[PDB]
């Protein structure tokens, strides 16, 4: 159920080469909170990749610590998928965490690397969050 | 690189 302590979800960004604004994925619930993948271009140059948590809530008392693995799927060989691990205490003043320079933009969009196809790039996140605080008293 | 928030 949504109370699950961990989960893995993906988000495929279309017309990736033309990305200009930051894109948001639908929500994935774990620990009963909405988690999303956030992608945006940073300086062409590099791919910004972040994990967002409970950002829609107007609450300022909640907090949830989690560890996750942020990965950019390589459709030609998952062994060549690039991923980085994170650990962070999520709360309103820091509802997202990740890397603004997660990968080189020219590399991810390289048709010969196997990360991009039909101008689509799939993002995956494996999050393992602890019980939250300041939410379900 | 080093991790942070999108902000």
């Amino acid at each position: 159920t949504s109370w699950r302590s961990e989960a893995t979800f993906q988000f495929t960004v279309e017309r990736f080469s033309r990305l200009s604004e930051s894109v948001l994925s639908p929500p994935c619930f774990v620990r009963n909170l909405p988690w999303k993948i956030m992608v945006m271009p940073r300086f062409q140059k590099s791919v910004g990749f972040f994990l967002q948590c409970n950002a829609e809530s107007d609450s300022t008392s909640w907090s949830c610590h989690a560890q996750a693995v942020l990965k950019i799927i390589n459709y030609r060989d998952d062994e060549k998928s690039f991923s980085r691990r994170i650990s962070h205490l999520f709360f309103h003043k820091e509802n997202d965490w990740g890397f603004s320079n997660f990968m080189a933009w020219s590399e991810v969009t390289d048709p010969e690397k196997g990360f991009i196809d039909d101008d689509k790039v799939t993002f995956e996140v494996f999050v393992q969050a602890d019980a939250p605080h300041g939410v379900a008293w | 690189s080093q991790p942070s928030t999108s902000s």
